[PDB]
């Protein structure tokens, strides 16, 4: 009787929710530009880590960069729960722009483990 | 695959800023009136492939209409918005639905109720039911608070393509390139982190 | 070189004209962005309309030709009386012309829609200023030409779908009082006629299209027309047979009907009622034969979406409850009806399985018109037994989650609550099978999952309260033995956290059944306390949820001492408190004492009661002491952000508890007062030392928001006690002296971005209740709070969002409880009190406009009271046209519509002053007017005066007598308003006829 | 009160040990 995304070649080191701020250095502002699930993939064949980060319900990719061991987290005047850093080079909008970034997490210890799997994944591309 | 998508609704009722949020996911705290029209591309990727709207945000203040009902000239589809927090914006849903129906006479149209994440809500559940007769669909929504901010586009969209099992989908994430430092540019760049540093985040107290 | 079209010096290029319209319509980006303004900037050309001719004749865009209506559209409706006669004239005949035309070029006729629709709605809007005083013959002319063209007919019903919707439909804001009477009679007198056609066109016509256009207007007639015409003509036969069958005419025909089950009939007559019995029987025939038969699968039909069924299932849903709701009497007696009052019941059954948020809240609201009236109405029930069988079911299996955030789910819920227990009273044995039942298919797993286990808890939970004592508590016990065992059947914390939920939440929900077991209740709690432990996500906040949700009905229970028991339990608590909270999070170990409190306030002993309160609080109150020693000790101890984080959870459970306990909290509130508004001095001198070392981003530094957090928690307990104090003689002599020193200077001399609005909070509530006992100490308040505050606030409407909302609440109760001390005001203060009433009078908040109405209303009424003495002659001198002229502003500048009302009740009360002689003084100055004018006769003058200026192109004799009817109507809230509604309709245009205000006469 | 019930909610506050 006869019967009737594109990171799946990618490994998920760090996953954690987070709101992402961009500087729009020419008005001296902070705009939100997503909140959702940030995670840190390794890809198999480079061994290179990267963030994607992705808006809730719509899916949209709001970051997605090397972590580059050049990079440093920084603190935020008015956040314990922040870091801020530069980033040379993010395609979540099209091509390759740069960016002052802001993370922010749900508490201060995401914020510290953050850093800690951030730098973590800064010595593997290092290599 | 684009389609003609009309906005309107009272001054105030956070239509530029709702898709302000679905065009850069910010939420602008300033009400900056819209002067006639403001016209944004919006694309969403969907599991039948992508779908564009091209979004018309309409002023809804009277002295900054523009050319008004010209303005739904052979749309597609449109969202009707007011404010829970204020009960006029409700009382004129039907004025603004009946200047749209005359122009676009059979549209699937989506009737937003917005800023529900304010505690003191003055248009209750209960009362809103001008949906009913007219065959609109209704959502609760804030653009503040990201609820239900979604539903209007993902209904809309399933109304268009004609498939009701039609979902948004992950966009695809390439491979993001390697960096060089150019040390032309490092005295640039802590610059701009200085400033960035040193200028507070916003809602500081927002659960995340 | 789009700008071109903006010369008007040189003769308009229609080419250039579609060529900017193209590049809007169809363009992109900046080409679009500049068509954009350029045709803005051609509209809006007080002169465009003379130019509107040409497009109309030569344009072949028609974008061009639409946007070119609306410019004569604005014309037409603004300033139409302004014109020469002839413009008037010719305008009316080339748009009459244009119609002709279109309608008689098929091509044009059946590809440009949107263009003969605007020209129809811009003809509707000459005929609202000609029709019939200039215009008697248009109606008998459109009955006439409709004979000689289908296409020409088919326009002329839309033109008078139109008319009809302007004049009845959306008049009542757009028109004065007099025009729309005169429009809705003029209609009304010649509708025989407009019936004649229509009814012609429906029996006889072929043309689907034409008929659809008739049909349409006919949906709008029903709003207004009398009855006689539906039911002494045979259109309820055509509606509910012959239209039925088509899919075209289907929609609009149900529309129709749905209206005319609303028609004013009288219910006394035997043949309407047979009529009214009739077309429903013929329409529920048609849909079973022509659309899909009772027994079809609705909620996959609707899912499907194909076509026009999802509008078509909601259309038929607002008929069926629509005619029901008024008209199921009808149907209940005659048994030859019985099988069509079912099958109706029976489409709704189906229709509420479909998976719709806002289709099933229609059908739920019929059926909570249904379910109740079984519950009174004798001898009904039995009809709908089988019916009421079947919605149990359906609202069992769509319960939706009740609050146990999301506004709308909540409210659905206690709708589906109501229905349910009016079902549960019906016939309490069928929902009590249909429930276990439900229950053993979660346990033999066919039906297991966590959707169905949460509703059919929320169900069960949802009507407690409808069985006996007896029977629920072997309902109860079934329940959560069958609840108990599911658990133990499933593995994982994940789904044993959702059984473990349901479980809690319907015990929290039969308190009848706790407090009658008291040995159950007692194991409940306990376990609820090893729940606090889990770290799962959700349990804790679970458990600490139903804590206090039992304690607020039990709480007795937990006071006395019970049977076998050599304590009260709120004892036992007291003492594992740290053991059981020691997993918990701040914000759930501060519901946790709140629950305590509310146990320790059953206690009417004072001395047993205090004594439950020490205990308690012995926690905290020991980690306060230590600090409080500690802190003062070396005062940069609160720059450890650890501190700070334990003195505000402090403070908090203070508030948790003062929240529960209220006066009874007082005891508690003296051991750390004074020790308290301690910290507050020094935690201010930090905050102030901060952003002197770093400058205002130092309120942003967490550490600095620690700080204030402190504050504002002081203030918040404080403001939370003298609410709720019964003891007010200890309030003003133990409690306000020393918070005022604490708190005002140091807000009056903190820089604006380190002042606390909590502090204004905290004040209103201090007026509030003891206002009246510390007239000295409102002084005080005004003196370092009003000038600052306001000079915050008055520079623009955004600035101190939260500031500007506690300061006026302020103001209204100083204003209400302790006038005196705005009398105590220099001058020069008082005119900044008067000033900032005005100021809340311009603002769009509704927050802050409100409560500056209403200050500005019950000053009238006190500068009143105080009779004719020097201070109320000098306040009407200075200030009574002040807040005339403002009222007025706001009342016509278009942008503070939200408050019409209050601004209408604000001028009546103002213009009642002068007319019943209450102010004593003459409002002008000696020199102005004439010896012994009257205030009446000057107010008068002074207002058309001001109207006069403020709207020029208004004439003096509408003004006159606007005003003779405003003064008139002073006395009468309703009609003045509608006085002046009437004239902020006639400021939008210009001739308006000055007689429209006497329409109340 | 039934007691087969009281063994059986005993036993829930060990549903997580
Ligand atoms: N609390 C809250 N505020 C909102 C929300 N959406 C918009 N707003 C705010 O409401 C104000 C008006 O925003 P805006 O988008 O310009 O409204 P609009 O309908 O585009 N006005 P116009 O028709 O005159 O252009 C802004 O301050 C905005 O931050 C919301 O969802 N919640
Ligand atoms: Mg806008």
């Amino acid at each position: 009787f006869e019967p009737v995304t594109m990171e799946e070649d990618e490994e998920v080191l760090y996953k954690v929710r987070a709101k992402l701020f961009r500087f729009d250095a020419d008005a001296k502002e902070w705009k939100e530009r997503g909140t959702g699930d940030c995670k840190f993939l390794k890809n198999k064949k480079t061994n290179k880590v990267r963030i994607l980060m992705r808006r809730d319900k719509t899916l949209k990719i709001c970051a997605n960069h090397i972590i580059a061991p050049e990079y440093t987290l920084k603190p935020n005047v008015g956040s314990d729960r922040s870091w801020v850093y530069a980033c040379t080079a993010d395609i979540a909008e099209g091509e390759a722009e740069a960016f002052t970034f802001a993370i922010r997490f749900g508490s201060k210890e995401n914020a510290d483990k953050f850093k800690e799997e951030f730098e973590k994944a800064q010595e593997i591309n290092k290599k | 695959v684009q389609f003609k998508l009309v906005l309107v609704g009272d001054g105030g009722t956070g239509k530029t800023t709702f898709v302000k949020r679905h065009l850069t996911g910010e939420f602008e705290k300033k009400y900056v009136a819209t002067l006639g029209v403001e016209v944004h591309p919006l694309v969403f990727h969907t599991n039948r492939g992508p779908i564009k709207f091209n979004v018309w945000d309409t002023a809804g203040q009277e002295k900054f209409g523009g050319l008004r009902d010209g303005y739904y000239i052979q749309a597609q589809c449109a969202i009707i918005m007011f404010d829970v927090t204020s009960r006029v914006t409700y009382k004129n849903v039907p004025n603004w639905h009946r200047d749209l129906v005359r122009v676009c006479e059979n549209i699937p149209i989506v009737l937003c109720g917005n800023k529900v994440d304010i505690k003191d809500r003055k248009v209750k559940a209960k009362s809103i039911v001008f949906h009913r007769k007219k065959n609109l669909q209704y959502y609760d929504i804030s653009a503040k608070s990201n609820y239900n901010f979604e539903k209007p586009f993902l209904w809309l969209a399933r109304k268009l393509i004609g498939d009701p099992n039609l979902e948004f989908v992950a966009m695809p994430a390439l491979a993001p390139p390697e960096v060089v430092m150019d040390p032309a540019l490092a005295a640039q760049y802590e610059h701009d982190l200085e400033v960035a540093q040193t200028t507070a985040l916003p809602d500081e107290d927002d659960d995340l | 070189s789009m700008e071109g079209i903006l010369d008007f010096s040189n003769d308009l290029d229609i080419a250039l004209l579609d060529q900017v319209v193209s590049t809007f319509y169809q363009g992109s980006g900046v080409q679009q962005k500049q068509a954009q303004e350029i045709l803005t900037k051609f509209q809006d050309n007080p002169d465009a309309w003379q130019k509107a001719d040409q497009i109309l004749q030569f344009s072949t865009n028609p974008q061009s030709k639409f946007i070119a209506l609306s410019i004569l559209d604005k014309l037409i409706t603004r300033k139409w009386k302004l014109l020469p006669n002839d413009h008037r004239i010719g305008i009316r005949n080339f748009v009459v012309g244009m119609i002709i035309s279109m309608c008689q070029d098929d091509e044009v006729f059946k590809t440009q829609k949107n263009l003969i629709n605007k020209s129809d709605l811009t003809l509707v809007q000459i005929l609202k200023q000609e029709w019939p005083q200039n215009w008697p013959e248009f109606i008998p002319e459109l009955i006439g030409s409709s004979s000689s063209s289908v296409n020409v007919c088919e326009n002329n019903m839309i033109v008078l779908k139109l008319l009809s919707e302007e004049v009845f439909d959306f008049s009542a804001e757009q028109m004065t009082q007099a025009k729309a009477l005169h429009l809705k009679n003029s209609m009304s007198k010649e509708f025989e006629q407009i019936f004649k056609l229509c009814f012609q066109v429906l029996e006889q016509g072929s043309s689907s299209s034409l008929i659809v256009a008739t049909l349409e207007s006919l949906l709008r007639y029903l709003h207004w027309i009398p009855y006689r015409y539906i039911y002494e003509t045979n259109i309820l036969e055509l509606l509910s047979t012959k239209f039925m069958t088509s899919p075209d005419t289907r929609a609009i025909t149900l529309k129709c009907l749905t209206e005319v089950s609303n028609l004013k009939i009288p219910q006394d007559n035997d043949l309407i009622k047979r009529q009214t019995v009739l077309f429903f029987q013929n329409t529920l025939q048609q849909i079973a034969t022509s659309v899909m038969p009772v027994t079809a699968d609705l909620k996959a039909t609707y899912a499907n979406a194909n076509g026009n069924d999802q509008s078509f299932l909601q259309d038929l849903a607002m008929f069926l409850t629509t005619y029901l709701a008024r008209n199921r009497a009808l149907l209940e007696s005659d048994e030859s009806l019985r099988e069509l009052l079912l099958n109706a019941h029976q489409y709704l059954i189906q229709l509420s399985k479909i998976e719709e948020r806002e289709l099933f809240k229609t059908t739920l609201d019929y059926w909570h018109n249904l379910v109740a009236d079984l519950f009174y109405e004798p001898l009904k029930k039995h009809i709908y037994e089988e019916i009421c069988s079947q919605l149990r079911l359906v609202i069992i299996e769509n319960m939706v989650r009740p609050e146990e955030k999301e506004s709308d789910t909540i409210q659905l819920y206690k709708s589906e609550r109501e229905v349910l227990v009016y079902l549960t009273h019906l016939n309490v044995i069928d929902t009590e099978e249909i429930m276990i039942s439900k229950l053993a298919r979660q346990i033999d797993g066919s039906e297991w999952s966590w959707h169905n286990i949460n509703t059919l808890s929320w169900a069960i939970g949802s009507i407690s309260g409808t069985m006996s004592e007896d029977t629920e508590k072997r309902f109860v016990v079934t329940v959560i033995k069958d609840l108990l065992g599911l658990c133990e059947q499933k593995r994982g914390k994940d789904n044993k956290a959702v059984v473990a939920s349901d479980i809690m939440y319907v015990v929290g929900q039969y308190p009848r059944f706790l407090k009658a077991h008291w040995n159950f209740l007692r194991t409940v709690i306990l376990a609820l306390f090893e729940f606090m432990h889990e770290t799962h996500e959700g349990v804790q906040d679970m458990a600490c949820d139903t804590f206090i949700k039992i304690v607020q009905k039990c709480k007795y229970h937990f006071v006395i001492q019970q049977p076998r028991e050599s304590e009260p339990f709120i004892q036992t608590i007291i003492r594992d408190i740290q053991k059981t909270t020691a997993d918990l999070q701040p914000q759930q170990v501060h519901t946790f004492y709140k629950a305590c409190g509310i146990i320790i306030s059953e206690e009417r002993s004072v001395a047993e009661r205090n004594r439950l309160l020490s205990d308690l609080m012995q926690l905290p109150n020991m980690a306060w002491d230590t600090i409080v020693e500690q802190s003062t000790a070396n005062p940069t101890l609160l720059l450890d952000s650890e501190t700070v984080k334990i003195i505000a959870n402090i403070i908090k459970t203070n508030v948790a508890v003062c929240t529960s306990m209220g006066a009874d909290f007082y005891p508690q509130l003296g051991h750390i007062y004074y020790n308290m508004l301690q910290l507050y001095r020094a935690v201010s001198s930090m905050i102030s030392a901060q952003v002197a070392a770093e400058g205002l981003i130092a309120t942003k530094t967490p550490k600095v928001r620690g700080l204030r957090t402190i504050k504002k928690e002081i203030l918040k307990l404080v403001e939370t006690y003298i609410s709720k104090a019964r003891n007010l003689d200890d309030v003003v002599k133990v409690l306000v002296e020393p918070l005022l020193n604490a708190v005002l200077e140091d807000y009056m001399n903190n820089v604006p971005d380190a002042r606390d609005a909590e502090v204004l909070n905290c004040m209103t509530t201090v007026v509030e209740k003891v206002g009246h006992m510390i007239p000295q100490g409102v002084i005080l308040i005004l003196q370092s709070v009003f000038e600052c505050t306001l000079d915050m606030i008055n520079k623009d409407f955004t600035e101190y969002p939260e500031h500007r909302v506690e300061f006026y609440k302020l103001l209204k109760v100083i204003n209400e409880k302790s006038f005196a001390a705005f009398l105590e005001l220099p001058p020069a203060a008082f005119k900044l009190f008067v000033d900032a009433i005005c100021w809340a009078f311009k603002h769009n908040n509704r927050d802050v406009e409100v409560n500056g109405l209403q200050i500005a209303l019950d000053l009238v009424k006190n500068i009143e009271r105080m009779g004719n003495v020097p201070f109320a002659n000098e306040f009407h001198k200075n200030y009574f046209f002040i807040f005339v002229s403002e009222t007025f502003f706001v009342l016509t500048d278009s942008d503070h519509k939200s408050g019409f009302s209050k601004q209408a009740l604000l001028l009546m009360k103002l213009i009642s002053l002068v007319y019943d002689n209450k102010i004593s003084v003459p409002l002008y100055q000696e020199a102005e007017v004439p010896q012994g004018t009257s205030n009446q006769v000057y107010l008068s003058q002074y207002l058309a005066n001001m109207l006069s200026n403020a709207f020029p192109h208004l004439t003096s004799e509408q003004i006159a007598s606007f005003l003779s009817a405003l003064t008139k109507q002073c006395k009468d809230l309703v009609v003045f308003k509608g006085t002046l509604r009437d004239f902020l309709v006639q400021i939008k245009e210009v001739g308006g006829d000055p007689t429209d205000y006497l329409f109340a006469e | 009160v039934p007691k087969e019930l009281m063994q059986q909610i005993e036993n829930f506050e060990k549903i997580f040990t």
